């Protein structure tokens, strides 16, 4: 629709030659600027008309004119990162209250992450150092990522999603570049959150012999550790490591200096599993007078994934058994279905812990 | 690895331009390090300079020269034993 | 130069004096080595548990020299473009020409090296390329004892046996776990920025800490402040340090049989 | 291998550590040790009405005054039962007196704490670690009524109230509260049936539930199907008022 609202300006910013600049990176600063083109060509230029002497810095993309090379406008550094530009999300789904029950996992994470971001002056009175990293592993199916997304909602800032399979690329040595792409945006965008997903595919100690082609995996963590704690302790944002195989990780990865607060998820007890059915009681259909504490007692200790499956499957009996809403009789049938019927695999139940 | 007579000629090489004392050891340096290194002697020449600084002496103590050779035994710990590269 | 000095560390003087004889004394005493003809050590090997102060100790020595510092990571030497990583080591010592008294630091020396001949996969060779540059450059115009490099690695188990020579790395500096008096001075420095009642005796806490590295000691003062923060305490007492150190980890919470 | 000859670098073992899984997957066995005698009960877990519950037994009588509760694999446990009966009678051969229940349990564990085949200085009767666990009860003239737990891995312990099997973790929390030193014989029998019915999904009757008691006067008495059903009716009268 706005066809004529633009071309009116097409006789100034377009017909004239200003914008068509050749993107290139500056190397040495003599205060003579040595700049290397993307075509692999080097030259020397000076300042521009509107160019300030303090704007040009070492290792930064600087657009230069194609005909007569001169500095006109500076460009943001690191134009090469591409995939990491899609890792930024906004307005997640799971809220802070979506986690079933109030336990130690919620209170310990909000103090080391949400507290220093919302109240930076609280810990400044005692003059202490808030923990940079955290630890969440636990058994699978417990809603580990559900608790991690509850923190991103209260933060209201940039959330960086990092998949463990993203570190390994299709080129040897590219994995080291993917690590620096994550920490470069930490300085550009302050007070953000980065989250690792399934670091077991990368993080670990494989020693030497037995493969011969697997040395590409261990070189990613050695760069990740350097980018985390290097010769210069550079860091701002909090770091979250999450994987389902804690025993196969790097034995140095669990040491202090990166992760401080260690919180391991546990199987909810009768009091813990009771709130799981209560937070789901507001949804679906619950008959008046049904006590969910008796349903959770018949169910033994298991992961939270099977707990939410009870309320979901309970609504499925009303269609086959010819029922209006979910009754207590259909709840007992879900015990023999969600639990007793699925006792063949489809569960962890102290399966993967060490081996 | 040189033999017992081959190493003896090398100690005079590193101690030639380096200022020494006329008591500088001859054949005992070979007997001090056996099987630990037996290859790179120049490590011993660097370590011998630190013992003379603590005693405030420009010349190297012949006893400190033997102590520098003994120190090299624990310096490497790199394994690297070669019986397989003959062929 | 960095902002770290020797005053911020304590109890490591046994390992510090080994660093003073590498990049510190041979630089100022070079006039003595030229008259004596003794070649300064080309470098120093650093290993141990990863939670030590090897990053802090090497940082405290760089500021006292007041010279140009160069940081080069070993995993950064491998790139998808062939020859780009080979030019990194080649251009790293090229800056040691224009500026002769410089300092080069290599983190995670075990990151670059291997054998990989006999067994399957025929190796990689996208790594050892930049490793041959470390052997060739240090045997080239370098090794004037102004090129001294600080080599920091984790363990000694997996490494190229050809990395150690009188022209590359001489003094092998072991970093064991700090002792009683060594941990007492480290824990006291990290608590200087906190607020306490001055009733804490670190001699008892030094014995409460059993075989902890430099990183495990820093986490003590971090958790000690978190205990008084959640309880609403105005100061950190001695009981907060004992409670902060105690945690499961280890083998505790055993589902295993036997015991008895 | 990862067997008894391969010791784990973390300070543990493989084959025997996994043997606790067979215990956790076994039948629910509940018992309470009081001053009026120990009341033991198990769940026979009838899988079909054609199963004859009188022929199968998860509660075996070792001695007149000493009995056990078998929850687990019956095969691996029966070898210990034959050794338990032999050791209990062998002690009466050299002594002819009432033996301590802890001493009898130790004698059963003497064979049960050794496994393997190749040994330099001793013979090996067993072979592989067993994944079955029993609850041994009895009475003597010294410490009175005692209740134990048979662990083939480590040394046995004396438990006043112990639950094993599929309902081990479920019934363990209930034994830390309702248990008391003043519980009588009638209160102990009604408490076991109340806890066993909650951890059991099926209905409570004489077919899937069999209980026994160890006293001084009557020794070890097995509750028949007639008396067990009467104890269930007494539980229904207590639950009706509550």
């Amino acid at each position: 629709a706005p066809s004529h609202l633009w071309d009116i300006m097409g006789d100034r910013q377009r017909l004239g030659e200003e914008h068509p600049l050749q993107v290139a990176r500056c190397t040495k600063i003599i205060k003579k600027y040595v700049i290397n083109l993307k075509q692999i060509a080097k030259f020397v230029v000076g300042l521009g008309e509107r160019v300030s002497p303090t704007d040009i810095e070492e290792g930064m993309r600087v657009g230069v004119d194609r005909s007569k090379y001169n500095i006109e406008l500076p460009l943001p550094p690191r134009i090469d990162p591409s995939v990491t530009m899609m890792t930024v999300e906004e307005k997640p789904d799971v809220t802070y209250s979506d986690v079933g029950g109030c336990k130690d996992q919620i209170e310990k994470l909000r103090e080391v992450v949400e507290l220093p971001l919302l109240s930076p002056e609280r810990f400044a009175t005692l003059g202490i150092d808030p923990p940079k990293g955290i630890l969440l592993y636990g058994p699978p199916g417990t809603g580990k990522t559900l608790c991690a997304r509850a923190v991103a909602n209260r933060t209201d800032a940039t959330f960086i999603r990092v998949i463990g399979s993203e570190l390994v690329q299709k080129y040897v040595g590219e994995g080291a570049r993917m690590v620096r792409e994550l920490f470069e945006m930490a300085r550009t965008k302050k007070a953000c959150i980065i989250f690792f997903d399934e670091i077991d595919a990368v993080g670990g100690a494989r020693f030497d012999d037995g493969a011969g082609g697997d040395n590409e995996v261990q070189r990613t963590m050695l760069e990740l550790i350097t980018q985390l704690d290097g010769f210069d302790p550079r860091g701002n944002i909090k770091v979250m490591f999450a994987t389902n195989r804690p025993n196969t990780l790097d034995p140095a990865l669990l040491r202090p200096g990166r992760i401080d607060r260690k919180v391991e998820f546990s199987l909810p007890d009768l009091e813990g599993r009771a709130n799981i059915f209560r937070i789901h009681s507001k949804s679906m259909s619950v008959e008046r007078g049904i006590r969910w504490e008796l349903i959770s007692r018949l169910c033994p200790n298991s992961t939270g994934a099977e707990l939410r499956s009870v309320c979901t499957e309970a609504g499925m009996f009303a269609i086959r058994a010819r029922r209006k809403v979910a009754t207590e009789k259909d709840f007992l049938k879900a015990v023999d279905k969600v639990i007793s019927g699925y006792k063949k695999f489809s569960s962890t139940s102290r399966y993967m812990q060490y081996n | 690895l040189p033999n017992e007579a081959g190493r003896l000629e090398i100690f005079k090489i590193h101690t030639a331009k380096v200022k020494k004392t006329g008591e500088f050891d001859f054949e005992a340096a070979v007997k001090m390090s056996d099987g630990f290194n037996g290859a790179d002697i120049r490590n011993c020449a660097t370590e011998a300079g630190f013992f003379a600084i603590r005693d405030d002496r420009d010349h190297i103590n012949p006893d400190d020269l033997m102590k520098a050779v003994r120190k090299v035994a624990e310096v490497k710990k790199l394994e690297g034993t070669i019986e397989y590269q003959k062929l | 130069k960095p902002t770290e000095t020797y005053s911020d560390v304590g109890g490591l003087d046994k390992q510090i004096e080994e660093l003073v004889e590498a990049i510190v004394l041979p630089m100022k005493r070079a006039d003595k080595f030229k008259d004596m003809g003794i070649r300064a050590p080309k470098g120093a090997l650093m290993y141990g548990p990863p939670g030590t102060g090897k990053t802090l100790l090497a940082r405290a020595c760089a500021a006292q020299t007041n010279a140009t510092f160069l940081k080069l990571a070993a995993p950064q030497l491998v790139q998808m473009y062939i020859g780009e990583g080979a030019k990194l080591v080649r251009d790293a010592f090229a800056l040691a020409k224009e500026k002769a008294p410089t300092i080069i630091f290599i983190d995670e020396l075990d990151a670059i090296g291997t054998k990989r001949f006999d067994s399957e996969k025929s190796g990689d060779r996208e790594v050892q390329r930049t490793m041959l540059e470390l052997l060739n450059q240090l045997d080239g115009f370098s090794s004037d004892d102004r090129v001294k490099v600080l080599a920091a690695t984790n363990r000694v188990d997996v490494l190229d046996p050809a990395l150690l020579r009188s022209g590359r790395l001489d003094r092998k500096i072991e970093f064991p776990l700090p002792s009683e008096d060594s941990r007492a001075q480290i824990l006291q420095i990290h608590s200087r920025k906190m607020t306490t009642d001055d009733d804490i005796n670190w001699q008892e806490l030094a014995r409460s800490t059993d075989e902890f590295n430099g990183a495990q000691l820093k986490a003590v003062t971090v958790e000690a402040g978190m205990i008084a923060l959640r309880n609403g305490q105005s100061s950190v007492k001695h009981e907060d340090f004992v409670e902060g150190i105690s945690e499961v980890q280890a083998r505790k919470s055993k589902s295993v049989s036997f015991y008895a | 291998d990862r067997g008894v000859s391969t010791f784990s670098p973390e300070g543990r073992l493989f084959q025997v550590e996994y043997s606790l899984e067979a215990i956790k997957l076994g039948s629910t066995a509940i018992g309470i040790a009081t001053k009026e005698g120990v009341v033991l009960g198990v769940e026979k877990r009838a899988t079909s009405p054609l199963l004859e519950s009188d022929s199968i037994e998860k509660i075996v009588e070792i001695d007149r005054h000493i009995g056990c509760a078998m929850s687990g694999l019956t095969a691996d446990a029966r070898s210990m039962i034959e050794h338990a009966r032999t050791a209990a009678v062998t002690h009466n051969l050299y002594y002819d007196e009432d033996i301590n229940v802890e001493s009898l349990t130790q004698s059963v564990c003497d064979l049960a704490l050794r496994f393997g085949e190749g040994a330099s200085g001793e013979e090996r009767l067993m072979s592989r670690p067993f994944g079955v666990a029993l609850l041994i009860a009895g009475h003597d003239a010294d410490d009175g009524y005692q209740l134990f737990h048979a662990e083939p891995s480590g040394t046995f312990y004396r438990y006043n109230a112990k639950a094993i099997g599929s309902g081990s973790e479920g019934a363990q929390a209930e034994l830390l509260n309702e248990w008391h030193s003043s519980l009588t014989l009638k209160e102990a029998e009604l408490l076991v049936l109340k806890i066993l019915k909650q951890v059991m999904e099926e209905k409570l009757d004489e077919n899937n539930a069999q209980l026994s008691c160890i006293t001084k006067q009557d020794g070890f008495k097995i509750y028949d199907n007639e008396k067990t059903a009467e104890l269930i009716k007494e539980l229904k009268e207590k639950e009706a008022a509550e």
